[PDB]
Order: C-alpha cells, then sequence, then structure tokens
C-alpha cells in the first residue's frame, strides 16, 4: 500500500525523505526515549527542537540542506510527490491503466 | 583523363549541362578537421591541449616561490585496435605523455635556484581518439557528437521589444557575452537611464558601476559628453557658435555675429536663416545673460573666493545662482548641449538616482548586490570588482570575442586583449547611447553571422580545460603546503579530474550519442548535424516562434529541407555538401569569382558577413564559351531578396545547384518537380530503411551517392592498389605495384573483412568483394561493399514492378499492395541481429560456474548445451530455451550437510536453486551468430571461448605467416639471384636448400659477406617474426578489463531472417509511406500485352491529394531505364555480337544533348564497358541531379527510343477476369523502401503478465504483458459511448482489483460471465498516500 514509484528504477538517494529520515530517526527515537525517560532541559530541548524540526520541517518550511547542491536527486519540495505524481493521482487511479 | 577504373563496372548515366568544377569534398572534414586540430603540436599555440596547458601553466602557488612550466604534451599509441577494440567492447583511448617541468626558487633569496627539475612523463587521464569515419569507440559503442550551434562571442545589438509587456514600444539593449564567465548587459527603462544587469542580478545605474571604474563625474560629462565652450570676461558672456550641431532655435532677442545680426528677434529659424550664419565663417559671439539659466552646466566650477561645493557638475542653474557664479571670478564655464534631436540626455538620471558617488561605496554596494547573505567587508571588494569585471581568468574573450568586439567596435587590429577594458566598455556605452539616440542599425538574433558552430575540438578543449583547472587547485594546495618540494610533479598530479572530465564528457553528454545505423546514409547524415540543444541555444523546451523560423542566412550552408519533423522543429539542421567551417566557427559556402565580363575558374569560400554585401547570380544561368553571360539581365541576389541585375552587377557564382540541399535530401531525384513538404517527409524517411539481402543500385538516381558511399567509410576501400593475389569473404590481400612503395619493411597490404555483426539498430552489416582476382586496383578503389551497398554505389532499397491502379478497393489512401512474386524472389528480406547477455556472478556465497549443469530441467536443454560448454554455434533457439547455462551458489551448505554433499541436490553440486541461467525470453526465436563471452587474466578450466581463442591465433598466425613467407621467400630468391656466377647449379639449387651450402665460398667476400648476411637477416626476420608473433599472442590471450562487479561476462549474438510481411510498411523517395493491406497471388495481378503481372499497386489519388509530382517521372523514366536493360537483355537472349549491341549501348550513352562527358568504347572497346553491358543487363543506371534533373522532353524521347509507347501508358488486361480495363493505364518502375516498422517488431499481443508492486498496474509494453493502454481519452470515449460497464470494470477489474481477475477467470469455467466490481487497490493507493499525509481518512 505504501509503494513509491522511484524515478531511477527505485533508489532513494539524497532526498529530503532521507534527510528527514536521518534526522527524524535519531531525533524521533531519542525524543520518544527522552519523553518517556523524563529527560532534562538539555536532552528534552535538543530532542524537542530537533524532533520539532523533524515533524514540522517535513510539514512546511525547512532548509533543503541535503547532501551537496546539484548533481543529486531532490524529489522533495512541498512533499506533494506522494499525492501527485505529475499532474495528480491520475497515473495511479482515475486515468488510463 | 576520364579513367574511371573503379566505376567501369557500372557507369551511371548523368544528366544536365551544369558542370561541377569544385569536386565534392571528403565532407567529414568538420569532425576530421576538428580532431586533427584537437591533437596537434604547434608553436603558435592553437586552440587545444597546448592552449589549455599554456592557459593554466605556469602553475605557481601563492607566496610559495615555486612554479610549474609546461613542456606541453605528446600522444602515444592506444593499447588496442579500432575494429578489435570495438569487438572487445572496451573504451578506446590513448594515454597522455610529456609531463610538465617543475621549478624551485630560494626563499628570501632573489633568483636563487637549487637545481633545475626535469621529470619523466606521468600518466594523466585517457584521451580517446576518433575513427577515420568520424566515430568514437567507448565500451563498444559508436559515440558520435552532434555539431553545436549557439551565439558567437562579441558585442550584441538586440531589439528585444516585448510583445507581452503591453508598452508597444521597443526597448533597446546590448549584452557582451564572453566564452566563459559572467555576462554583462545593459537595460533601458522608460525613465531613459542606462542600466546594468550582471548574471540576472538587479540592474544598477551606470553611474555606480562606472563610478566603480574610478571615473569622476567631471570625466563622465567631459568624456562621454563634449563640454563645448563658454567664456566670461567682465560678464561679456562670449561663446563659440555651432551652427551645424543643432537644427532649431528660440530667439527672444536679436543676436549679432561680427557686427551683423545672424538671426533677428522673432526671425525665422528656417535653413534660409541657418545657412546664412552656417556657411559663413563666424567666431565666438556675445549674447545676454538670460541664456545661461536655461543651459545645463557641464564641468565642475567652484567659486574662487570661498571653498564651498556650490555649482557642482550635472546640476541645474538658477537665476540667483548666476549672480553667485559669474561674480566669483571664474576663468571659463562649460555647459552641456542637452537638446534632443539626434541625441538624448543619457547618464543624467544615472548620476542623479545612483546612490554611490565613489568607487569604494560603489564596490561595497555591488558586493552587497552580488552576495545577499554576507554584508561586504570592503576588504575583498577590489578582488571582486577586478575578477568580476576585468581579469585574465574570468574573461576568456578567446578569438571571436576580440574579433567581433573590434568588428562591432569599429577598430582596426584584429588581435586585442582577452579581458574587459574601460575604454571598450565606455565605447559600448557611447555607441549604445547612439542606439538610444536613434542612429545606427541593430543586429538580428537569427542572423548566422552572429552564430558560430562548436565541435568536439572546442568542447573537449573546454571540459578538458575545466578538469585541468580542477587539477590546478589541488596541485596549488600541494605546492602551497610545503616550502620546498623536490620532484613535485609525481604524486601531486592526480588523473581522476582529467579522466573524469573527458570520460564523463565523451561518456555522458547531450550532444554525444550512439547512432541508429540504417544504411551508410543515416550514418553520414547523422554524423553531420547541427544542434541548438545542449548548453546554450535552447530558449524553451517547447513552442517558440521566431527561433524556429528560417533566415536568409540558411540558404547556402544549412539545409532547410532536412529537419527534425518530430516535437522539436527547426533546431537540428544539416550542413551543405560544399559548406565549410571558418577559423572562428563561422560557416562559409563556395562562390565562383567573376572578373570584368568573364568568369574566372577560382572559387572562394564566403561567410554570411562577406557574402551579404556582394551580389551573386542565381544557381541556374546561361553560360558562353567566351565567359560572358548570354542574357543581359541575369537573376542575382544582394541582400534578403533577388532581382534581375546587369552583367556588371554579378560578383560571384553559385556553381552547382546542390549547395542549398544536404546529403540526406540530395539523393532524392526530381526535387524541383516534387513538393517541398513531401520531399521533406521523404528525406525524413530515408534514414530508417533497413538493408536487405541483395543490394541493387537505384536505376534512377543522382550521382552524389557514388561519393557518399565511398566517403562514408562503410565500404572496404584499398590503399596503394595493385594486382590482387588472394580473395576470400574473411580476408582480402593485394600485391602492391612497384610504382609507389616504401623502401623499408617491403610487404603487401592486407585487409580483414568484417563478417555479419550486430549494429545499434539490430541490423546486419558485412562487406563483400567486388573483384574476382588478378585485377589491378588503383588508389581509392572500393574492394568490398558494406550493408545496402552495391559496387561502391549506395542502394538502401529495392526496385520492383509498378502499376498505377485502384484494385478492388484493396488500395485505399496510402495503403500498399504487394505481389507474391516479390515474396518468392527473396527481395526485401533482412537480418535482425539481437544480442543476449547473461552476466551475474559476484556472490559472497562463492563463485558461479558457467553451464556444466542445468538444475531442475530435463535432458531436452542438455542436448543443446555442451557438457563442459555452451550450445552449438548456429543452432535453433525457440521460446524459453536456455541459450547459456549459468548456476548460483544459493543455499550452499545446510543441515544434512548440503543434502549429504549434494546427494539429494543430485548433480548440480551448488545444492539446489540456481536461477542464473540465461532463459531466452519468449517470442524471440532465431539462429545465433557467435558467442564472444568474456576474456579474463589468470582464468583456467574454461571450455567456452577455447575455439575462438585458438581461431584468433590461427588467423593472426596465418595472415602474419603470409607476410613472413613473402619476406623470407623474397630474400631467399635474392640469395638464389646473388649466388649466380659464384658457383651456381640449377639442378642442385632446384632440389636443395642452403644454396649449395650458403652460396659456397666463391671469392671469399661473397662467402662471409653474402652468407653471413643471409644468416644475419634470415635469423633476424625469423626470430623477430616469432617475437612479434608471441607479443601479439600475448595480447590475444591477455583479454580485456572486465567490470569489477562480475567474475565472468557472457554475451552472444543471435540473428533472425525477417522478410516482406503483410502488415509491414513501405516508403517512397518522394514521401509516400504506407502499410500493405494484403499480399495478393500472382494470378490476380493485371498483365500487359506480354502477360507480365504487376508487382506493386498504389493509389493514383495521392498524387493530386498529397501533391507528389515526382512519382510520375520516377515510374516512367524507370520504365525507360528497364526498357533499355530489357532490350539489351533480349540481345543477350539472342546472343548478339558485341559490336551490334555496342552501337545501341553507345547511342544509349550519348543520346540527348551533351549533358555528360562519357564516351563509349573509348578504352579498347572489347572489355570493361563491354562486360558492363552484362553488368547492367538487368537495368540501366540513370541519374538526375537535384535541380538539374531530366525534362519530360528527354524522358519521352528516351522512353520512346526504348520501343515503349511515348505516353508511358500500356494497354493492360485483368489478371483475374481476363477482361481489358478501359483507357490506357500508367505503369512504371520506381525505387521503394523497406523500414523497421514491420509488425513483428511493432505488434505484440498480450493477455496476462507480470505486474508491479506500485498500484498493482503492469509496467507496460515490450514486457510481453499488459493491454497497451487506454488513457483518459478512452475513459471519455466510454463515457462518450455511454457504457458504464466497460469503463467501470475497465479501471477496476483488470488492475486495481484482484477479485475481478480471480472471480472472472473462475467464471470462465462454465461461463458464469459475471465480473466482480471490487474495491480498487489503486484507490487504496490513493487512500494509502492520504493516510501517509497528516490528514488520514478511514472508512466507516
Amino acid at each position: 500500500l505504501r509503494p513509491l514509484v522511484p524515478l531511477d528504477g527505485g533508489r532513494f538517494a539524497t532526498s529530503d525523505l532521507n534527510d528527514l529520515y536521518r534526522r527524524v530517526i535519531n531525533r524521533n527515537n531519542r525524543l520518544k526515549r527522552l519523553l518517556d525517560l523524563a529527560a532534562p532541559d538539555i536532552i528534552v530541548r535538543n530532542e524537542k527542537r530537533m524532533l520539532q524540526e523533524a515533524v514540522d520541517a517535513l510539514l512546511d518550511n525547512g532548509r533543503r540542506g541535503r547532501a551537496i547542491t546539484g548533481s543529486n536527486k531532490r524529489p522533495l519540495k512541498s512533499l506533494a510527490d506522494m499525492i501527485k505524481g505529475k499532474q495528480g493521482r491520475f497515473r495511479q487511479n482515475l486515468l488510463g491503466k | 583523363m576520364v579513367y574511371s577504373y573503379t566505376e567501369k563496372k557500372r557507369i551511371r548515366k548523368d544528366f544536365g549541362k551544369r558542370p561541377q568544377v569544385l569536386d565534392v569534398p571528403y565532407l567529414l572534414s568538420i569532425q576530421l578537421d576538428s580532431f586533427q586540430k584537437f591533437i596537434e603540436q604547434d608553436p603558435e599555440g592553437q586552440y587545444g591541449l597546448e592552449a589549455a596547458f599554456r592557459s593554466v601553466f605556469p602553475i605557481q602557488s601563492y607566496s610559495g616561490n615555486s612554479e610549474l612550466q609546461y613542456v606541453s604534451y605528446r600522444l602515444g599509441e592506444p593499447v588496442f585496435d579500432v575494429q578489435e577494440c570495438q569487438i572487445r567492447g572496451v573504451t578506446y583511448s590513448a594515454p597522455l605523455r610529456v609531463k610538465l617541468r617543475l621549478v624551485i626558487y630560494e626563499r628570501e633569496a632573489p633568483e636563487g635556484t637549487v637545481k633545475d627539475i626535469k621529470e619523466q612523463e606521468v600518466y594523466m587521464g585517457e584521451i580517446p581518439l576518433m575513427t577515420d569515419n568520424g566515430t568514437f569507440v567507448i565500451n563498444g559503442t559508436e559515440r558520435v557528437i552532434v555539431s553545436q550551434l549557439h551565439r558567437s562571442p562579441g558585442v550584441f545589438f538586440d531589439s528585444d521589444k516585448g510583445k507581452t509587456h503591453s508598452s508597444g514600444k521597443v526597448l533597446y539593449n546590448a549584452r557582451i557575452i564572453p566564452y566563459r564567465g559572467s555576462w554583462l548587459d545593459f537595460e533601458f527603462d522608460p525613465k531613459d537611464n542606462l542600466f546594468v544587469r550582471i548574471d540576472r542580478r538587479r540592474k544598477l545605474p551606470a553611474t555606480i558601476i562606472l563610478r566603480a571604474l574610478n571615473y569622476t563625474t567631471e570625466q563622465i560629462l567631459d568624456l562621454f559628453f563634449e563640454k563645448v565652450i563658454f567664456e566670461i570676461r567682465d560678464n561679456k558672456l562670449q561663446m563659440e557658435l555651432v551652427p551645424e550641431r543643432l537644427r532649431g532655435e528660440t530667439a527672444s532677442f536679436d543676436i549679432e555675429a561680427n557686427g551683423k545680426v545672424y538671426v533677428e528677434k522673432g526671425r525665422r529659424i528656417t535653413a534660409r536663416h541657418i545657412r546664412q550664419l552656417e556657411k559663413d565663417d563666424v567666431k565666438l559671439i556675445e549674447v545676454p545673460v538670460e541664456y545661461i539659466a536655461g543651459k545645463v552646466v557641464a564641468k565642475d566650477y567652484i567659486d574662487e573666493s570661498t571653498g564651498e561645493l556650490i555649482c557642482a557638475a550635472n546640476m541645474e542653474l538658477s537665476l540667483d545662482l548666476l549672480a553667485k557664479l559669474s561674480q566669483s571670478g571664474h576663468k571659463r564655464i562649460e555647459t552641456l548641449f542637452t537638446n534632443d534631436l539626434d541625441h538624448g540626455p543619457y547618464i543624467s538620471e544615472t548620476l542623479r538616482v545612483d546612490p554611490t558617488n565613489d568607487r569604494l561605496s560603489a564596490l561595497v554596494e555591488i558586493y552587497r548586490m552580488m552576495r545577499p547573505g554576507e554584508p561586504p567587508t570592503r576588504e575583498a571588494a577590489e578582488s571582486l570588482f577586478e575578477n568580476l569585471f576585468f581579469s585574465e581568468d574570468r574573461y576568456d574573450l578567446s578569438a571571436v570575442g576580440r574579433m567581433k568586439f573590434n568588428r562591432s567596435l569599429l577598430r582596426e587590429e584584429i588581435e586585442g586583449s582577452g579581458i574587459l577594458s574601460k575604454d571598450d566598455i565606455i565605447d559600448v556605452m557611447k555607441k549604445l547611447i547612439d542606439i538610444r539616440n536613434g542612429k545606427g542599425e541593430v543586429d538580428d538574433i537569427d542572423h548566422l553571422g552572429n552564430r558560430r558552430i562548436r565541435s568536439v575540438g572546442e568542447m573537449a578543449e573546454n571540459q578538458f580545460r575545466v578538469g585541468l583547472v580542477r587539477v590546478e587547485r589541488a596541485v596549488k594546495e600541494r605546492l602551497s603546503l610545503g616550502d620546498l618540494d623536490t620532484l613535485m610533479p609525481q604524486d601531486m598530479i592526480n588523473a581522476k579530474p582529467i579522466s573524469a572530465a573527458v570520460k564523463e564528457f565523451f561518456g555522458s553528454s547531450q550532444l554525444s550519442q550512439f547512432m541508429d545505423q540504417n544504411n551508410p546514409l543515416s550514418e553520414i547524415t547523422h554524423k553531420r548535424r547541427i544542434s541548438a540543444l545542449g548548453p546554450g541555444g535552447l530558449t524553451r523546451e517547447r513552442a517558440g516562434f521566431e527561433v524556429r523560423d528560417v533566415h536568409p542566412t540558411h540558404y547556402g550552408r544549412v539545409c532547410p529541407i532536412e529537419t527534425p519533423e518530430g516535437p522539436n522543429i527547426g533546431l537540428i539542421n544539416s550542413l551543405s555538401v560544399y559548406a565549410q567551417t571558418n577559423e572562428y566557427g563561422f560557416l562559409e559556402t563556395p562562390y565562383r569569382k567573376v572578373t570584368d565580363g568573364v568568369v574566372t575558374d577560382e572559387i572562394h569560400y564566403l561567410s554570411a558577413i562577406e557574402e551579404g554585401n556582394y551580389v551573386i547570380a542565381q544557381a541556374n544561368s546561361n553560360l558562353d564559351e567566351e565567359g560572358h553571360f548570354v542574357e543581359d539581365l541575369v537573376t542575382c541576389r544582394s541582400k534578403g531578396e533577388s532581382s534581375l541585375f546587369s552583367r556588371d552587377q554579378v560578383d560571384y557564382m553559385d556553381v552547382s545547384t546542390q549547395q542549398v540541399v544536404s546529403v540526406g535530401a540530395s539523393l532524392i531525384p526530381f526535387l524541383e518537380h516534387d513538393d517541398a513538404n513531401r520531399a521533406l517527409m521523404g528525406a525524413n524517411m530515408q534514414r530508417q530503411a533497413v538493408p536487405t539481402l541483395r543490394a541493387d543500385k537505384p536505376l534512377v538516381g543522382t550521382g552524389m551517392e557514388r561519393a557518399v558511399a565511398v566517403d562514408s567509410g562503410v565500404t572496404a576501400v584499398a590503399k596503394r592498389g595493385g594486382v590482387v593475389q588472394y580473395v576470400d569473404a574473411s580476408r582480402i590481400v593485394i600485391k602492391v605495384n612497384e610504382d609507389e612503395m616504401y623502401p623499408g619493411e617491403a610487404g603487401i597490404d592486407i585487409y580483414n573483412l568484417t563478417k555479419y555483426t550486430r549494429s545499434n539498430q539490430n541490423t546486419c552489416i558485412n562487406q563483400m568483394p567486388c573483384v574476382s582476382l588478378g585485377e589491378p586496383v588503383e588508389r581509392g578503389d572500393v574492394l568490398a561493399d558494406g550493408p545496402s551497398t552495391d559496387l561502391g554505389e549506395l542502394a538502401l532499397g529495392q526496385n520492383m514492378r509498378v502499376a498505377f491502379m485502384p484494385w478492388n478497393g484493396y488500395n485505399f489512401e496510402d495503403s500498399i499492395l504487394v505481389s507474391e512474386r516479390v515474396v518468392q524472389e527473396d527481395r526485401f528480406t533482412t537480418i535482425h541481429i539481437q544480442e543476449l547477455a547473461c552476466v551475474s556472478r559476484d556472490t559472497k556465497l562463492g563463485p558461479e560456474e558457467i553451464t556444466a549443469d542445468i538444475p531442475n530441467v530435463g535432458e531436452a536443454a542438455l542436448s543443446k548445451l555442451d557438457e563442459s560448454g555452451i550450445v552449438y554455434i548456429g543452432a535453433e533457439v525457440t521460446g524459453g530455451d536456455i541459450l547459456v547455462g549459468k548456476v548460483t551458489p544459493k543455499g550452499e551448505t545446510q543441515l544434512t550437510p548440503e543434502e549429504k554433499l549434494l546427494r539429494a541436490i543430485f548433480g548440480e553440486k551448488a545444492s539446489d536453486v540456481k536461477d542464473s541461467s540465461l532463459r531466452v525470453p519468449n517470442g524471440v526465436s532465431g539462429t545465433v551468430i557467435d558467442v564472444q563471452v568474456f576474456t579474463r587474466d589468470g582464468v583456467e578450466k574454461d571450455k567456452r571461448a577455447l575455439e575462438i581463442e585458438e581461431m584468433q591465433l590461427k588467423q593472426a598466425k596465418k595472415d602474419l605467416s603470409e607476410e613472413l613467407q613473402i619476406l623470407e621467400a623474397g630474400l631467399f630468391s635474392r640469395i638464389r639471384a646473388v649466388l649466380v656466377a659464384g658457383g651456381v647449379e640449377a639442378e642442385k639449387l632446384d632440389k636443395l636448400p642452403r644454396d649449395r651450402w650458403l652460396e659456397l665460398g666463391l671469392t671469399d667476400e661473397e662467402k662471409q659477406n653474402q652468407l653471413e648476411q643471409l644468416a644475419e637477416q634470415y635469423d633476424e626476420l625469423k626470430h623477430e617474426f616469432e617475437k612479434k608473433l608471441e607479443a601479439k599472442r600475448r595480447k590475444i590471450t591477455q583479454g580485456d578489463d572486465l567490470a569489477p562487479g562480475v567474475l565472468k561476462i557472457v554475451k552472444v549474438y543471435l540473428a533472425v531472417k525477417r522478410r516482406i510481411q503483410p502488415g509491414d510498411k513501405m516508403a517512397g523517395r518522394h514521401g509516400n509511406k504506407g502499410v500493405i493491406s494484403k499480399i495478393n497471388p500472382i494470378e490476380d495481378m493485371p498483365y500487359d500485352e506480354n502477360g507480365t503481372p504487376v508487382d506493386i499497386v498504389l493509389n493514383p489519388l495521392g498524387v493530386p491529394s498529397r501533391m507528389n509530382i515526382g512519382q510520375i517521372l520516377e515510374t516512367h523514366l524507370g520504365m525507360a531505364a528497364k526498357g533499355i536493360g530489357d532490350k539489351i537483355n533480349a540481345m543477350l537472349k539472342q546472343q548478339q555480337e558485341v559490336a551490334k549491341l555496342r552501337e545501341f549501348i553507345q547511342r544509349a550513352y550519348d543520346l540527348g544533348a551533351d549533358v555528360r562527358q562519357k564516351v563509349d568504347l573509348s578504352t579498347f572497346s572489347d572489355e570493361e564497358v563491354m562486360r558492363l553491358a552484362e553488368n547492367l543487363r538487368k537495368g540501366m543506371p540513370i541519374a538526375t541531379p537535384v535541380f538539374d534533373g531530366a525534362k519530360e522532353a528527354e524522358i519521352k524521347e528516351l522512353l520512346k527510343l526504348g520501343d515503349l509507347p511515348t505516353s508511358g501508358q500500356i494497354r493492360l488486361y485483368d489478371g483475374r477476369t481476363g477482361e481489358q480495363f478501359e483507357r490506357p493505364v500508367t505503369v512504371g518502375y520506381m525505387y521503394m523502401l523497406k523500414l523497421n516498422h514491420l509488425v513483428d517488431d511493432k505488434m505484440h499481443a498480450r493477455s496476462t503478465g507480470s505486474y508491479s508492486l506500485v498500484t498493482q498496474q503492469p509496467l507496460g509494453g515490450k514486457a510481453q504483458f499488459g493491454g497497451q493502454r487506454f488513457g483518459e481519452m478512452e475513459v471519455w470515449a466510454l463515457e462518450a459511448y455511454g457504457a458504464a460497464y466497460t469503463l467501470q470494470e475497465m479501471l477496476t477489474v483488470k488492475s486495481d482489483d484482484v477479485n475481478g481477475r480471480t472471480k472472472m477467470y473462475k467464471n470462465i469455467v462454465d461461463g458464469n460471465h459475471q465480473m466482480e466490481p471490487g474495491m480498487p487497490e489503486s484507490f487504496n493507493v490513493l487512500l494509502k498516500e492520504i493516510r501517509s499525509l497528516g490528514i488520514n481518512i478511514e472508512l466507516e
């Protein structure tokens, strides 16, 4: 049900999905273990700001500081590539199969 | 001369009275010339590797006291061969040599040097080379770079009037474009102020950047403007007169010039009152005070009494300010003209609006405008201003930069500084102020005088130079790291930037690509192409208007006919046959010089700029023996038009009429008759024709293809021709004549013919001998023919019988009707060679052994595969049969220790579960050509490739042993010659070696000298030949470099015979290309008075409908040609004597009025052309030039001479009913075309097949699955027909629903016929994705 159509035949590369995966993985796991562990202001502040940018940055704004600029695949802008392949969901459904 | 040795087999009959003085050039000289100038050694420092090494070198670190001087470079020989390298499939590149020398300077000690550093060459990168045909060999691919076209560097004058801006007025602009670096442009606004835009940044006023050039306002007005003159002595207010500098006046009072009034108060300002004071000589005059307040001050004058800044330059004067200035004791006053007639108040609004009045604040402001993030620190502003504006590295004006810069600058010397100049940009601002003033002419964007083509030389020079700079950075770090470095150019220079730049450049680029090969035609016309794509020259991805148009500069160089009829039109072009590239990249075309009233025989190449002013006559014109023109008023052209001009107004001539066409469309005869649109379509269809079995030279033709076939490099030609010794399909050798030979090495020239080989188009290529044996060969003669070539003459299609007719509705629109006779004649049959490669290996579970078993499969495939090796060569592979067995380790060991040492795994030994086998895909069946597999170092116990590894050794040993026998045999015969009179014996020497025992003793000198010499060069040629034989065998058995991600590579060639097909497709030379409806029996074809059923049936309505004229003259003239060949063939049926037929052959050559230099029987009359009668017995090779082609008078005269009815219509009877058709019917013989559109390749039927994990929709076509696609247009087509079923179950049951397929196939049993509507899983991919979205929707 998840399946994503890769542009290169199925590669994930440097995309902000992978950037938010590297930041949201450690920041989200350390945020869960920190919140459940009653972490102090240092770990709850760093994990709350890093995880806050993990959930919030994937939602809106953020800086596309992914790998090196240029010569890299960057299929994340509004995170609308999931709902709309090109002009919409037509390729998946409501258009010709 | 008219020797015509190689053309004596077939002499193609030529038409037209227009001679060609300048022969067709080699025509590849753009790629060959660009390559040979790309690798060269010159002291002048021409553009190339020497220009890059001299550009970057010397390489010196900052404050390191170390420099690097260039020894330039020299190129070596590649490790592999051309054809052999293409067979191996590895990139073809020569290493680079001659590394640069270093230098060391003593620290704190001037001129002190410890020692000079001269180092041996170091390996850097790999430089690919080019084949003689113009291709590039990388990984066994064709790799040709398309020619590029873009703007040439120089000062541009552009109109740039926006149609979307709604202003309705033109906004002028000018931009200097260097070959590299940032761009500098100027921009107007309605405020009438000069603006500056640099690299898309916001436009700053001219006063801030020109202030950053360190020019004060006094130098601005005094430089760009004239201060005129104003003088005040005791307020006398005397000024000079400028009566010719302005037209106008406003006079409120009388003005007297030297005691006489020039213009009275209120008097007329007309030229009657102007020229009175103008033509006469007048000096400075005195006028009242009120005229100062209206004028604008020019220079900066300050009061001499006190030090205030009042009365600054570029400011308005006030009535009360005149009293403060004039009374201050100023010596002189400068006032601006500032009257708009031919001029304008430029730079004023720039000075007023410009915030920065100084160069420092100007540099800070332009720095802040360049970098938005960091506030300028004022420290680097000088380096940013210099490096941004005038610098050596960031300018790169190159050649055309200063050439066009001085041309538009109206300078004298061509050579100039390669960096920006302050007086140069000030001249651009002044002449641009003239453009805003209204005087001067703008320049056209589409005018090719402003365009320059770029090729492999300049492009590879650019990328290689970039990589060389990337090396200069790291080398600069290495030299800057240490204080003193001995033997620095060793480990400091890395090859990865070079090899990455050139290997990534030629490896992957928009211009560099492999070609689809159909006939030599598509190879040569695909070799020469103009592309506006790639870097630069591309305005937008789609649409566009004025960019795709055709300018008058497109006449004599680029062909407007040939063009990419697909999505992008007007971009790709094709150069003219006689076109050439200038030194700056400009394109020049030939014109014949004309002096006084006679036409001299010299021809000069002219570009657009030079030929624009000159007047040149029309291509076709009347010529006389005295050189003068017959008609007084001759059609000529000057600029952008053409009209009748006098005989004294014609500067040059167009020579041939073919200068406007290209090689692609130039082979289409009767171009002036056929419409240009359908000729464009046909020229677009010429490149897709697949070569067939038997190549029959076109009986209607041009005569350019004779040079195209030999100049395409496809056919096998001969160097230093001679008497042929041995012939074969694999190899051809020739004994070279003694006329021209090299004194050393002796030997003869050997040739290795290429067998059937796969191309990039999956076609079949091969070369066949045109000579028998013992035939003398000249220099340049073609020995063998490539694919779709006959006797060195290009034939990419087959002729066949032609009749114009509706037949029982089977021919509708463009539909085609083919007889079963041609079906039985093997014609149109072609070979399609597909390559199958099974390459995996590379497993951490252990290596994968090739073949030796097929797991879980019976002996059916084991009968085809060898025990220790792969299948027999040339076998029958049908369906999913395994062509090459391959195994995999898979589970390897496990409990029950690998099933008791593969006991339960039977005889595989891997254990079980090897999917690595090739398993030929379904639907593809044919015969295999050859298995090239792979060649690795240190590999053993491989039964595969053994036969070819031995075959290469026997081949090289055979052809090398031939030359060895020529050498040792020649010197041995020399021994037999020298032993004469020194103790010779014919009976003894003719039955024994040694030569009586090494020439015996004789006279002492011959003993030691002749015998010791014979042994010396005898053992030298024997031991040297064996040493070279071992050196070659080592190259045969060493192999190539395999991809590291595999242990062993396997690749196999397979071929399929595909012939004329019912669906198929066919094409004409004039652009008619259609599918065949049905292939009809011979008995159903109408026959003539002689009972000869017709092969093809076309639709005559397409001649008026699609405006195709050339089909009538094509078929009729062809009927005349085959009438000649039919009558001569009848003479051979009667076995007539040579002379009786020789008379009709000669009459066939010289019939008509001139239009050729050919004369029959000229050479011995009893051979050559005499046998060429038996060569042309099938058909007559008639040619017509492009625009000079035959006329209906000579066509009906020849066809009437061929005993055929002059009208070209023969009474025809029905083949079916036998009854006669009413009225005569047009028949003839035309040249047809077989394409790649055959419906075995196009058509694939599929039902159920593999799907994808994404949405559960199958991938698409070419996968032997899927239903093709019915898109949204078909969705709205089912909504249009009103069928809810077909659409609803369409989108759901087939893909998004598994329930629909399972229940559907289950209902096929007993035929329940119901299909489940289902819940779409693709709609569950939409619900899915939405669930991943922060708003997740769930059903209730």
